[PDB]
C-alpha cells in the first residue's frame, strides 16, 4: 500500500546470514 | 534510519533488498512485490 | 479443499461482526466457493513462507483476536470481487475468474501489504503506527487492483507508468470502499493507520499535499526513491480523479464533478483498452479523454471534465 522504511544494501552488495551487507562476489552458492 | 552497519542506506523504497540467498529470484531492481 | 459450502461468523480488525463464506470438511476453511474459482485466505503464522496454511477453524466462529485479519482479508476480497463483477462485468482480476488468494499474519511487525504476482499478503503492523492491514477495504481493493492492472495494461512499476499503476489502485480501492458503503472517503488506509491518531491516513486523494505528495505536475518527483516516486507522483493522478468525480477549484481552475460511477467507467475503459506498460501521464490523459469520448461523446460534460481535471493538475 506504501513504500517500505528499510535499510538496503548498496548496489553490488547483499545480505549474508549475519544480516550484514557484503560484496555479492562473497555470497555463497544457494 | 541510521542504517550504519556498513554498505547499507535508508530509503522508503521497494519491498526487496539484495539478499545473497534470494539473488537468484529477486533483488532491489527485480522485485515482484507490488505495494 | 472439497466440502460443503457454509456461512461462518466472525469479527474483523476493527471489532465489527460479519458473516464469511467458508467450506466445511472436518474443519471450516476460509474458502468461499460463491465467487468465481474461489476466494482463499491463508495463515502465514508470523513467517514469510507463502501462501502458508489454508485457514482452518474448528467451529466456523472467527471471534478470536488472531482471527480478525483473516476475517477481513476474506470478506473484503469478496467485496472487491463483487465490485468488479457487478460494476465492470469483470470476473476476478484476470477476467477469467482466477482464484483470489490472500495471506495474513505475514512476518512480524510488518507495516505493509502487497500483491506479489500471485496473491495478496498483509502484515499485522507494528501495532502503534499500523494495525493489521487487511482491516482497510481500500487497502484490500488497492492490492487486488494491482492484479487487475498486471493482467490488463501491465503498467511497469517505475516512474510515471508506475505512478499511474499506483493511482489506478487508489482510485479503484476508493471506488470499492464507496461500493461497500460503510465509511467511505477519498483517503487511503485511514482504517489501519496510526490507531492513536484520528482523521489521518497514508494518502489523500482529495488533498495529496496534506501528506507531502504533489498535487500538480510542476511538483512531480523525478528522483529514484520509491521506484521513481510511484507512491508520491500518484498524488497528481489521484487529485485529477477526485476532481473528475467530485468537482472543485484547484490552483484557480474549476472542474465540474461527474460522479464516482462515471469516473470508474472512464478509468476502467482507459485501463483495459488504452493504456500500455509504458504509458506516461500525458498518455493517461489521452486515454481518459478517448474513453470518455467513446462512452459519452466528444461534446459531453464528461469529456470536458476529464480535460479540465488534467489541466488543473498540469498534465497536458
Ligand atoms: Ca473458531
Ligand atoms: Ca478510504
Ligand atoms: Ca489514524
Ligand atoms: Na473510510
Ligand atoms: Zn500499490
Amino acid at each position: 500500500i506504501r513504500c517500505n522504511d528499510k535499510c538496503y544494501c548498496e548496489d553490488g552488495y547483499a545480505r549474508d546470514v549475519n544480516g550484514k551487507c557484503i560484496p555479492i562476489k562473497d555470497c555463497p552458492k544457494i | 534510519l541510521i542504517c550504519n552497519g556498513g554498505h547499507e542506506y535508508y530509503e522508503c523504497g521497494g519491498a526487496c533488498d539484495n539478499v545473497c540467498a534470494d539473488l537468484h529470484i529477486q533483488n532491489k531492481t527485480n522485485c515482484p512485490i507490488i505495494n | 479443499i472439497t466440502g460443503t459450502s457454509t456461512v461462518g461468523v466472525g469479527r474483523g480488525v476493527l471489532g465489527d461482526q460479519k458473516n464469511i463464506n467458508t467450506t466445511y470438511s472436518t474443519y471450516y476453511y476460509l474458502q468461499d466457493n460463491t465467487r468465481g474459482n474461489g476466494i482463499f485466505t491463508y495463515d502465514a503464522k508470523y513467517r514469510t513462507t507463502l501462501p502458508g496454511s489454508l485457514w482452518a477453524d474448528a467451529d466456523n466462529q472467527f471471534f478470536a483476536s488472531y482471527d480478525a485479519p483473516a476475517v477481513d482479508a476474506h470478506y473484503y476480497a469478496g467485496v472487491t470481487y463483487d465490485y468488479y463483477k457487478n460494476v465492470h462485468n469483470r470476473l476476478s482480476y484476470d477476467g477469467n475468474n482466477a482464484a483470489i488468494r490472500s495471506s495474513v499474519h505475514y512476518s512480524q511487525g510488518y507495516n505493509n501489504a502487497f500483491w506479489n504476482g500471485s496473491q495478496m499478503v498483509y502484515g499485522d503492523g507494528d501495532g502503534q503506527t499500523f494495525i493489521p492491514l487487511s482491516g482497510g477495504i481500500d487497502v484490500v481493493a488497492h492490492e487486488l487492483t494491482h492484479a487487475v492492472t498486471d493482467y490488463t495494461a501491465g503498467l511497469i512499476y517505475q516512474n510515471e507508468s508506475g505512478a499511474i499503476n499506483e493511482a489506478i489502485s487508489d482510485i479503484f480501492g476508493t471506488l470499492v470502499e464507496f461500493y461497500a458503503n460503510k465509511n467511505p472517503d477519498w483517503e487511503i488506509g485511514e482504517d489501519v493507520y496510526t490507531p492513536g491518531i484520528s482523521g489521518d491516513s497514508l494518502r489523500s486523494m482529495s488533498d495529496p499535499a496534506k501528506y507531502g505528495d504533489p498535487d500538480h505536475y510542476s511538483k512531480r518527483y523525478t528522483g529514484t526513491q520509491d521506484n521513481g516516486g510511484v507512491h508520491i507522483n500518484s498524488g497528481i493522478i489521484n487529485k485529477a480523479a477526485y476532481l473528475i468525480s467530485q468537482g472543485g477549484t484547484h490552483y484557480g481552475v474549476s472542474v465540474v464533478g461527474i460522479g464516482r460511477d462515471k469516473l470508474g467507467k472512464i478509468f476502467y475503459r482507459a485501463l483495459t483498452q488504452y493504456l500500455t506498460p509504458t504509458s506516461n501521464f500525458s498518455q493517461l490523459r489521452a486515454a481518459a479523454v478517448q474513453s470518455a469520448t467513446d462512452l459519452y461523446g466528444s461534446t459531453s460534460q464528461e469529456v470536458a471534465s476529464v480535460k479540465q481535471a488534467f489541466d488543473a493538475v498540469g498534465v497536458k
